[PDB]
């Protein structure tokens, strides 16, 4: 009934003041060496169960020597979201950061 | 659960917090080992700038705040320099205290800072000085600790790994390991 | 003969410039004269004619400076006492509490020499908007701020106690913590809940700021 | 180990090429031991032609 209702207008609301806006973030704008293990462990992972590829592989068979290949041309579509340690959260897209 | 938090905090993993910055200036241990080699740095200029690129990054990060805060402290300390620690005014917090070292350029620790200062005064050597400050401030941006690092481990581990070379006897004092067990 | 009434003044005119030290370290209003007050004056303004000490007359008012005030609002009249009982009783603890609450006083500090009756421990709280901080002289004789291995603790009013816990996003029982009885929090005179700031010079960094607060 | 997640980790987290450096005092522990110190030594001389 509304018993639900009423609980998942609070867990998103109790989301809404942990969201940090894109003005106010105040996080490093590197991608510090921990997404970029990540972001590439993901990324491969995607490729390997038929994701969508949106650069040219040439003939690269490995998935994760694919995943650093679009992440040099800004084309791999994650978000990383640093959560600060009350829990709130700052959401990072792969394409601002800058990698080291 | 000890790690470097995002806002460059050294926190448990509960959260209740042990430390503000790693070390007094958020330094890896495996960064800083040319960071005041400053000689070999102005040989190496070309070959180390396009290494810490600063074309492509300037507008991501703020230039001109901490280097303005900087030498508000930096002048500020040299007119109390002979009265003792418990005499010092303390309207200036040091600029690591007031500005991320990640995200602005210039908030550097107050010993990392004179040293670059003592080389460039005592010092005349195309390149400025102007242009070594803004690679040599660059490279310390790039050497911090970066968040989520477990220096709880490694910093357990850098003392109970050479405390398995210490386990000899006298060649008073309570000697090595078992000092180290008080 | 006199190789103990001219060192008992030795160790009473040391004590008595570190809470003169110790005052001013508060933010009340000390002059610079006052505190840097030679051997040679404290005999002839607070000991008698027969060379020996009498503290009658070393007991004082202090109040806050304009600048403490803006900082810290809520901050009344301290009262330091010294007692020319060796032993404290518990009737003449009844003569500092009513004159602290008399008086008004916010804040008293009673300086003694051996002991207080435990009988007269319960006298502390007793006053509940006004403290009594009670300092064995002995423990005076050097002020501990002054050592090289002690930074210098500063005290943060609430308008910047909340701006750190909103930086750093901390509830107060994550912050480091400084005990209730630490020689430094009974010299600075802490409440609990009350973060206090520490500027260490670190071997690596220099200047250091770091805080801890009082639980 | 046995997917993505841990292919990456091991390539450019816990590989031999980031830990050149140790982190108890930044000093690095790999290099060339016995035989090839004793080579350069011949090697880089000024008889060597």
């Amino acid at each position: 009934p509304e018993d639900f209702q009423q609980h998942e207008q609070i867990r998103r609301k109790t989301l809404k003041e942990k969201a940090i806006p894109k003005d106010q973030r105040a996080t490093t704008p590197y991608m510090t060496k921990y997404e970029r293990a990540r972001i590439l462990g993901t990324r491969a992972l995607q490729i390997s169960m038929n994701a969508p590829v949106f650069v040219d592989l040439e003939g690269e068979t490995d998935p994760l020597r694919i995943a650093m290949k679009e992440l040099a041309e800004k084309k791999i579509p994650l978000v990383i979201r640093r959560y600060l340690p009350d829990g709130s959260f700052e959401d990072w897209s792969v394409e601002e950061l800058i990698v080291d | 659960g000890v790690h470097v938090s995002y806002d460059n905090s050294i926190r448990d993993a509960d959260g209740t917090l042990v430390q503000f910055m790693y070390g007094g200036d958020a330094i890896d241990i495996t960064k800083e080992s040319h960071m005041t080699q400053f000689e070999f740095c102005l040989d190496n200029y070309y070959a180390l700038l396009k290494k810490y690129n600063p074309s492509a990054l300037i507008e991501h990060l703020d230039v001109e705040s901490a280097l303005k805060y900087s030498k508000k402290t930096l002048k500020y300390r040299k007119k109390h320099s002979k009265e003792p620690h418990y005499k010092q005014s303390v309207k200036y917090d040091p600029v690591l205290a007031k500005y991320n070292p990640a995200k602005y350029l210039g908030s550097v620790s107050e010993n990392f800072q004179d040293k670059l200062e003592s080389f460039l005064d005592k010092n005349s050597k195309g390149v400025n000085e102007k242009k070594f400050r803004a690679l040599m401030q660059l490279k310390y941006m790039r050497s911090l600790i970066n968040p989520g690092e477990a220096v709880g481990i490694i910093a357990s581990q850098s003392v109970g790994e050479p405390s398995t070379q210490m386990t000899l006897n006298t060649f008073n004092v309570t000697l090595g390991i078992p000092r180290l067990r008080e | 003969m006199d190789q103990e009434n001219e060192r008992n003044i030795s160790r009473l005119w040391r004590a008595f410039r570190t809470v003169k030290e110790m005052v001013k370290d508060r933010g009340y209003f000390i002059t610079q004269e006052e505190v840097e007050l030679p051997l040679e004056d404290f005999k002839a303004k607070y000991c008698d004619s027969m060379g020996r000490p009498q503290r009658k007359m070393m007991s004082f008012q202090a109040n806050p400076t304009e600048e403490s005030i803006s900082k810290f609002p809520d901050m009344g009249s301290l009262w330091v006492e010294f007692c020319d009982e060796p032993s404290v009783g518990v009737k003449t603890m009844k003569t500092f509490v009513i004159h602290i609450q008399e008086k008004n006083f916010q804040t008293g500090i009673f300086v003694y020499q051996n002991n207080i009756t435990p009988s007269a421990m319960k006298l502390v709280p007793s006053i509940p908007p006004a403290t009594i901080e009670t300092f064995n002289e002995a423990a005076l004789v050097v002020n501990i701020t002054h050592h090289e291995l002690v930074p210098k603790h500063i005290r943060l009013s609430s308008d910047e106690k909340r701006e750190l816990l909103k930086r750093y996003r901390l509830k107060e029982s994550q912050l480091p913590r400084i005990q209730r009885a630490d020689p430094v929090a009974l010299y600075l005179g802490l409440k609990r809940g009350e973060v206090v700031k520490i500027i260490r010079k670190s071997e690596t960094s220099g200047r250091y700021a770091s805080y801890r607060i009082c639980m | 180990p046995q997917n993505e997640n841990a292919r990456a980790e091991a390539l450019n987290l816990a590989n031999t090429d980031s830990q050149y450096l140790t982190p108890t005092s930044g000093s690095p522990v790999r290099g060339l031991i016995q035989d090839h110190i004793s080579a350069g030594v011949w090697l880089t001389s000024k008889d060597s032609f």
